[PDB]
């Protein structure tokens, strides 16, 4: 666990704005992050994009199995740990490899579970535009540990507890010291 | 001097040719410099790979053999640059020494950090032209940006293809995305920054950057394009049906077996020069070697490829001319009066059979596109139809889709700016009410001014040519060093600021001898294409 | 003074009423001298006749009576003029004594022999009457003679069926009877019968549209002023006269099968029986108006005027900037403009009550959408009020009006164009408007130089009453020589109107800052005359 | 009888041209002149349009029989004279009454000819701009007396002897007394 962040009753979100000449579209995306909790309905990380754009990444545990969807222009495509719980206590790791409709997720040691959508796929996810930590204004807010958020190079907690210009936290999103 | 620079495959030796003027230092030019291995035999019709490591040190200084090509032939005139076709006979001189072993490419480097590079795509066509005719040792001494001018298969050899897999196409753009990946991996040794690879080109050869933006083969390769009077969306920019052209091609060379391998293997035994000679002429407005959609290099067709976000989000220069359709008017450009009725009829009549061909309907599209375009003030002038027939050649051909294209790449948050050259040097043979034509801002953005007429450019030079000149390299170099033409270098260019391009708000500047920021270039017009004739 | 002038019927007597401003001679009205007997009886429906003889003399003081009509009813609100519209309250007061005896004129004698100008009024065929406008400023400022008359108008002016037994036409022949009263009596008031100008706005400058392609008036007048009103507009005249007169005499109570028994049954019902019905037309369309029969109206205007019949009169035609103030109605009560679903609605019911062709209704309506839209602001809202209002005053005043100038023109008859662009601030027109149907005759008439009356409330300044003098003297100069620059000489003293010649369409923008322009709206002009009769 | 006007050896013409501004249009035409001459073939009067209007009317002598030709828009409408031979060296007058399309010749104190053309026919003569006595230009020139020109209130050949600046005589054209 890397930079470890504690959530508490109520919650917070905590937002990673990328400026707005430099804002990424990629075609694949790696996301890495491990998390300790026992909420059954929580939203992990959401990641939007620009004013517009539809296209959407989200991570979330619902009913104690966690899972991530993204909606990269054709359809919402879901990939979830179905064969397993979660919420149970324990430091569990999540990692999520995609590409074009391709989703690859793996969680703890165990083998990688695979998606690979038939028909014909938009692979661009356009316009990044916010990182979300929290899912409070989605609907769902997570109460637990996070820690160690990796993104495409961009380690999110890592330079959050470094105070960058860019980052802004609301809420009871607490510091692991 | 000849400095030596160590590359990744070897070491090769330059030169260090000063310039004329007095405010440019010198450059150090490293010509022919190869970057893949020769297509000569098996490897013809096939994506060019590494080149060979060679013990020692090359001497890298005279310009490399072009490509193989054949000026006096049955080119398409209608498409290329005006300065070419007026000055064939000159522009013959380069591509001389054709063979079929081309791969290399000519680096130009100057002497407020690490240098950008600016690759330049060249090619009015895809089947003439060659990197030697423009010396990129002016904009490299201005700008301090290193100049990359490349050699790519062209025409019968490079564009070939049947749609199976025998010959899938698109090798020049597979030698184009090669040499890109040859400069990203080995120019941080003669000083140039692999991460702010800027790539430009005019003509048919602009389309090729659009059609490198889609493909996901240089994804990281470079970061910026300028795109100038060139789009992907456009009758000639696509290759839609390869097999009708490769089996006439084939059948006119000597075999035309019914399976497409066979015919292929055959085709890869003639030698480089008896299947280019070949006169396989295309559809007027159209091309017979090109681009093909495969799915490659080109996974859709670009039209519908660039609607659905699917590019990765790169600092776009989009430019246009006033007139440049000026070979749209050529057989009535010589007399006293300009277009008759009976002829402007006629010329519009051919122009929507040629492009449109609707058998559903066409006596009401003729009609509202000869009143669109015909000035009422002046209905019976005469001269003032030649004029409007060259507004609608390049409203159609290269306003309409660099406008389009503006758009649907400003609507995904990709920082698009807009040009509209209205200054044009003044030509001996050019005519008078001739403005400034297709491919006539080339001149200016290489600094030929500053260093005087040549064989290609025999044009007189004023000191308005020169500013102006200087004025178009700072601002091509501005957008090369940080993605903005105004950062970096200060500049009636003084107080005028190049906006972005909102699609709510199409602001653009007009590059002159009059500068201004304008709202929307022809606004009438372009929505007419793009709003009212899909509706017909 | 009460002086008393005879005419070939009788002795007159008019007032000497003097006017307001202080540059201005004395005027001697003579208000209700008859011109053809009264079609009461077994008359009505039947061409006029020439005035019985009086005994004695005859005082004409008094506004005589206006002629039957409804004007609390279904009006047609668009071709009528915004000021009838707006004080629709004080407009009715001078149609209150309303009878069916109504065929009068009223002269303005101003105090060679001065010329004559007739004035036909009638923003539609059913409404209004001569003395609302009260030509005494004119006729001082001009020094001509200023004829306003009463004609019928409506249902007892305008029924036909058709055949014989109702030619129609009506209160065109009463129109061409005074005329005939003018050029038989006007030398006895000083006027000159060789110098007589015709002139009005609204449907009454049909009127005059259709009395120059008339055989009955060959040399009745000499000049025409038509303004803001043509004879080939959809409103113009009537071609299904027989289903409105059907659907009239079915509803007032006797719709014979024979068309004789029919009119003879309608000869035999009081005035305010039929007048009171409602028959209402399509839209932008007329019931009870002009019918080409044969005799008053040989063939269809469009038509007639193509192939020259008529007798080279001198012309002056004009416009007004945008006259469709009454097409966007429904949107001036809305902040901004007009949204995307409101511009597509009204255009596709323009197009269907206007064009209604199955199979090119869905090509018209796109490229009429694309022509008549602003791509410079395409989502203002306010420039799509504007478009709209442009595309109505396009296709109803100003190419019919430019295709009728330039059939005149062709034929080698002096036509001189204008655009009124001024408008006298009114009280709750809108600020965003300009000048709209009919806002020019306060102007020709002189209201400015007397102030704001009953019909026009409107707060006049100096540039106001400059402009009407400076229209007033074009007017009278035109009725003077048939050229509006060369009697009175007057940035407006070194403008010369010049000609509308069919190659180069110029013509004067009258206005603040007046203008020989070269063009005007050229390319929606030939927009509405080439293009779309092609598609 | 009146002003009489010779023709010499060659010919000659007589021109009327109306003022720019006062070129009138009518419905109903009248023609009269006196007429002396033996000449088989021959153009009397031709009274024309502007330029551009097909309008025309012309008064002519063929095989010895006199006759009027107009076209007024639709077609062109010859009514002549054929029972009767005026071409013996006498002195002889001709009246022509046009109104609408129908057309009515008398010559002397022979019956009249009226001509009603089927179908419904233009009318008006639009801008009349010039009147031609003699009609060289046409082809067919005059030799002979000519008297008493009557054209709607017109009196072309007794205003050529007072000197009207309209008026204009080229050729051989004489005057009588
Ligand atoms: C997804 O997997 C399929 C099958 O392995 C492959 O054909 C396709 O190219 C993959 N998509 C991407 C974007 O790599
Ligand atoms: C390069 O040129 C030098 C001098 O001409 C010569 O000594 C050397 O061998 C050359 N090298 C090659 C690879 O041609
Ligand atoms: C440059 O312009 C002059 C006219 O000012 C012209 O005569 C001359 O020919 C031009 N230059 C050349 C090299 O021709
Ligand atoms: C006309 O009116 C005046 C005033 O009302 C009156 O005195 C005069 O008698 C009237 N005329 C006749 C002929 O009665
Ligand atoms: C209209 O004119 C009157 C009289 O000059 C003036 O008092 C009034 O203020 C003017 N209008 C307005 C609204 O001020
Ligand atoms: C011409 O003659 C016919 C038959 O007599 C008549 O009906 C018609 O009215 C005449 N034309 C004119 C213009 O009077
Ligand atoms: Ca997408
Ligand atoms: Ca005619």
């Amino acid at each position: 666990a890397g930079t470890t962040y504690i959530f508490s009753k109520g919650g917070g979100q905590i937002t990673y704005k990328w400026p707005p000449n430099d804002r990424p579209s990629t075609r694949a995306d790696r996301l890495a992050i491990g998390f300790s909790t026992v909420q059954k309905e929580a939203v992990l990380v959401r990641v939007d994009s620009s004013s517009g754009l539809g296209d959407y990444l989200e991570l979330h545990i619902h009913q104690g199995k966690i899972g991530v969807k993204f909606n990269v222009g054709t359809d919402d495509i879901a990939i979830e740990e179905s064969n397993a719980i979660i919420n149970d206590g324990k430091y569990h790791v999540v990692r999520f490899t995609r590409s074009g409709g391709n989703a690859t997720l793996q969680v703890d040691s165990w083998p990688v579970i695979e998606r690979y959508p038939a028909g014909r796929q938009l692979t661009i996810f356009n316009s990044q535009a916010t990182i979300i930590i929290g899912g409070k204004e989605q609907g769902q807010p997570f109460q637990g540990q996070l820690s160690g958020l990796y993104y495409n190079g961009l380690k999110v907690l890592n330079m959050a507890a470094e105070n960058d210009a860019n980052i802004a936290i609301v809420g009871n999103v607490r510091l692991v010291g | 001097r000849f400095p030596v620079v160590n590359t990744a495959y070897g070491r090769v030796r330059g030169v260090r040719r000063e310039l004329n003027n007095e405010i440019l230092g010198p450059v150090v030019q490293f010509l022919g410099v190869p970057y893949a291995t020769p297509p000569l035999g098996a490897r013809r019709f096939q994506p060019p790979e590494a080149p060979a490591s060679w013990p020692g040190v090359r001497n890298a200084t005279t310009l490399p053999p072009a490509c193989p090509q054949n000026l006096h032939g049955a080119l398409p005139a209608i498409m290329l640059p005006v300065w070419f076709t007026d000055n064939l006979e000159a522009a013959a001189t380069y591509v001389q020494n054709q063979s079929e072993d081309c791969l290399y490419l000519n680096l130009y480097v100057p002497t407020s950090g690490k240098k950008p590079v600016m690759l330049f795509l060249h090619g009015g066509s895809y089947m003439e032209g060659t990197g030697n005719m423009f010396d990129g040792s002016v904009l490299a001494a201005y700008g301090n940006v290193i100049v990359v001018t490349l050699n790519y298969r062209l025409g019968v050899l490079g564009f070939l293809s049947t749609g199976d897999q025998a010959a899938k196409g698109n090798y020049g753009l597979l030698d184009q995305i090669q040499a890109l990946r040859w400069l990203s991996e080995n120019i941080a040794h003669f000083g140039g920054d692999p991460e702010r690879i800027t790539i430009f080109g005019s003509g048919a050869g602009a389309s090729c950057v659009n059609l490198l933006i889609l493909s996901h083969h240089s994804e990281g390769l470079f970061q910026k394009a300028i795109a100038q009077s060139g789009t992907a969306i456009s009758s000639w920019s696509v290759n839609y049906q390869p097999l009708k052209y490769t089996r006439l091609l084939a059948a006119k060379v000597g075999c035309d077996r019914e399976d497409s391998t066979e015919a292929v293997e055959c085709l890869r035994r003639k030698s480089s020069r008896e299947l280019v000679d070949q006169d396989v002429q295309p559809a007027r407005y159209h091309i017979a070697f090109g681009p093909v959609v495969d799915g490659d290099v080109v996974p859709d067709d670009p039209e519908i490829l660039m609607q659905q976000g699917e590019f990765l989000n790169y600092d776009m220069l989009i430019g246009v001319n006033q007139g440049e359709g000026l070979k749209f008017v050529e057989d009535s450009a010589e007399s006293e009066d300009g277009v008759s009725a009976s002829a402007f009829d006629f010329t519009v009549s051919n122009f929507v059979d040629n492009l449109y061909g609707y058998p559903e309907g066409k006596d009401v599209l003729r009609e509202t596109i000869k009143f669109m375009y015909t000035d009422w003030a002046d209905r019976d002038n005469g001269e003032m139809r030649r004029k409007t027939l060259l507004a609608l050649f390049t409203d159609h051909q290269w306003v309409a889709p660099a406008v389009a294209t503006a758009k649907l790449h400003a609507d995904y948050q990709s920082p698009v700016y807009f040009y509209t050259f209205y200054h044009h040097c003044q030509a001996e043979g050019r005519p008078e009410w001739a403005d400034a034509a297709h491919g006539d801002e080339l001149p200016y953005v290489f600094g030929v001014p500053m260093v005087g007429a040549t064989d290609l450019f025999p044009c007189n030079f004023s000191k308005n040519d020169v500013m102006l000149s200087a004025v178009v390299m700072t601002y091509w170099t501005n957008f090369a060093k940080t993605g903005d033409p105004n950062q970096p270098v200060p500049q009636r260019f003084e107080e005028v600021v190049w906006s972005k391009f909102n699609s709510k708000e199409k602001q653009y500047l007009h590059i002159g001898l009059k500068p201004r920021v304008r709202d929307n270039y022809r606004a009438n017009k372009v929505a007419f294409w793009l709003e009212l004739v899909p509706h017909l």
